[PDB]
RNA sequence: GGGCCUGACUGCGAGGCCUGCAAGCCGAGCAGGGGCGAAAGCCGGGCCUAGUGAACCGGUGGUCCCGUGUGGAAGGGCCA
RNA sequence: GUGUUGGCUCUUGGUCGCGCCUGCGUAGGAUAGGUGGGAGCCUGUGAACCCCCGCCUCCGGGUGGGGGGGAGGCGCCGGU
RNA sequence: GCGGGGGGAACCUGGGGAACUGAAACAUCUCAGUACCCAGAGGAGAGGAAAGAGAAAUCGACUCCCUGAGUAGCGGCGAG
């Protein structure tokens, strides 16, 4: 009956009978863990689908608001004043079907592709045979091309978080800091519900979200009841 | 049954307009045009299986 | 009569048949069989004081033995 | 033989072919709406005479007309 | 199937609830089952040195325990 | 010490209950709950004070006549 982790003493904070509420696990999980350096909570959860039939894989990103700077790089493919807006907005690879070139060569460092109308051909077909499978090119409707270089690189910087769903049908996400304002987890954990909730593929029947919760990185682990 | 099957023209979720077809030589390939009687003439489409 | 229930009247009538379904399903009613038949209960027994029967009619009786059971 | 394109359009038609029934069949021209020329105009399937089937019954895409006190609804009326 | 047609009992299967345990095509200090958090973690072993013992195998190794004691090890770092 | 039973042209209640013919065939359907076997109360029984009607903040036992439409409708929506 005893275990193998220091964590202990956070796993008595930890008292897994109930599945509590969203502000409410801002707070617990906020004094729940601040180990090296200040907790990287996060949510994560599982829905009834059956993504093998792509017909209900989703993902996307809702917009929780807060500044930011780390997690899930992009390039930004495109031409000079797009290279302007979307670099500036917060790129972590900026370029275009000059970079996309470099990338068919040897160079490929952003997990989420986005590329303005502009050099998205070159993109999509001279990179699609290397982004690939990979999820790393550019796709009209999976916040990857467009126009708004800028906008959505932007927000990559000032506060993205995205979603998509893994292998078994579940999805992860931060929203709230460690030592943020209860309130503040709450709200973003809710812009998460919502858009999250959205992508809800048609292809769901019956108990959707299953297992909706707050858990830390390396910390506590609790469900949370996004209605309250 | 044979290579003649029949489909039929819907258009952009604003009606849907008919008539039979095939299925032979280009198979499924299916936009077409039409005008429904959405608005006054419009696109269509057609394709609705 | 000799073989109604005993504890009221259970003992007749029966007109009936089919044929085929499939209505509120994909058309109407593959309709017809001219049928007719019987329709009934059971059998049993207790004791008066030393020395009984019963004989009645299924439900009836339960509830109803256990009625004079009270007596 | 080449280019460009959907009218193998909906609303419809006056007035005729034949026919006792129902059929089937021919169609200028008015409207909305487009497409081939710059246009005088042709296009409401093919070069035409055969590839066809009532009525019931029931399906689906409507519609958003009816609902057996009223709100809705099973269910159901007309369209396709 | 179900109704009178009551009793004790040996048992075996599917299912969902929690607990445990698992994952070796190949470069991969290495049997990575994914996808998340994500450079730090820990001292009732005062340790990865050594000891046996519990368990699962595709030599290896993974995991769970009892002990033996004298700031140590590993995740980082890199790298495949 | 009672009662019944046994009748009775037709009417009558319930008990059980059929082919023709129609649908120019005929299997749903039809004649129909009709013919007929029965049991039985009468001089007539039948029904007979509402878990009714019907939607107006309305009626008011039951029975039989005229009307209610042969409409409302039931259906190989066909004979009917």
């Amino acid at each position: 009956p005893k275990h193998g982790k220091r964590y202990r003493a956070l796993l008595e904070k930890v008292d897994p009978n109930k599945i509590y509420t969203i502000d409410e696990a801002a707070h617990l999980v906020k004094e729940l863990a601040t180990a090296k350096f200040d907790e990287t909570v996060e949510v994560h959860a599982k829905l009834g689908i059956d993504p093998r039939r792509s017909d209900q894989n989703v993902r996307g990103t809702v917009s929780l608001p807060h500044g930011l700077g780390k997690q899930v790089r992009v390039l930004a493919i495109a031409k000079g004043e797009k290279i302007k807006e979307a670099e500036e907005a917060g790129a972590d690879y900026v370029g275009g079907e000059e970079i996309i070139q470099k990338i068919l060569d040897g160079w490929m460092d952003f997990d989420a592709v986005v590329a303005t109308p502009d050099v998205m051909g070159a993109v999509g077909s001279k990179l699609g045979r290397i982004l690939g499978p990979r999820g790393l090119l550019p796709n009209p409707k999976a916040g990857t091309v467009g126009f708004n270089i800028g906008e959505i690189i932007r927000e990559i910087k000032a506060g993205r978080i995205e979603f998509r769903n893994d292998k078994t049908g579940a999805i992860h996400a931060p929203v709230g800091k460690a030592s943020f304002p209860p309130e503040k987890l709450a709200d973003n954990i809710r812009a998460f519900i919502r858009a999250l909730e959205a992508h809800k593929p048609e292809g769901a029947k019956g108990t959707f979200l299953r297992s909706v919760y707050v858990t830390t990185t390396m910390g506590p682990s609790v469900r949370i009841n996004p209605h309250s | 049954r044979i290579k003649l099957l029949l489909e039929c023209t819907e258009c952009k979720r604003r009606n849907y307009a008919t008539e039979k077809n095939k299925r032979n030589t280009p198979n499924k390939l299916e936009l077409r045009k039409y005008c429904p009687w959405c608005r006054k003439h419009t696109v269509h489409r057609e394709v609705k299986i | 009569m000799k073989e109604g229930i005993h504890p009221k009247l259970v003992p007749a009538r029966i007109i009936c048949g089919c044929g085929n379904v499939i209505e509120t399903y994909s058309t109407k009613p593959e309709i017809y069989v001219e049928v007719c038949s019987k329709c009934h209960p059971f059998y049993t027994g207790q004791q008066r004081f030393v020395d009984t029967e019963g004989r009645v009619e299924r439900f009836q009786r339960r509830y109803g033995d256990s009625y004079r059971k009270g007596r």
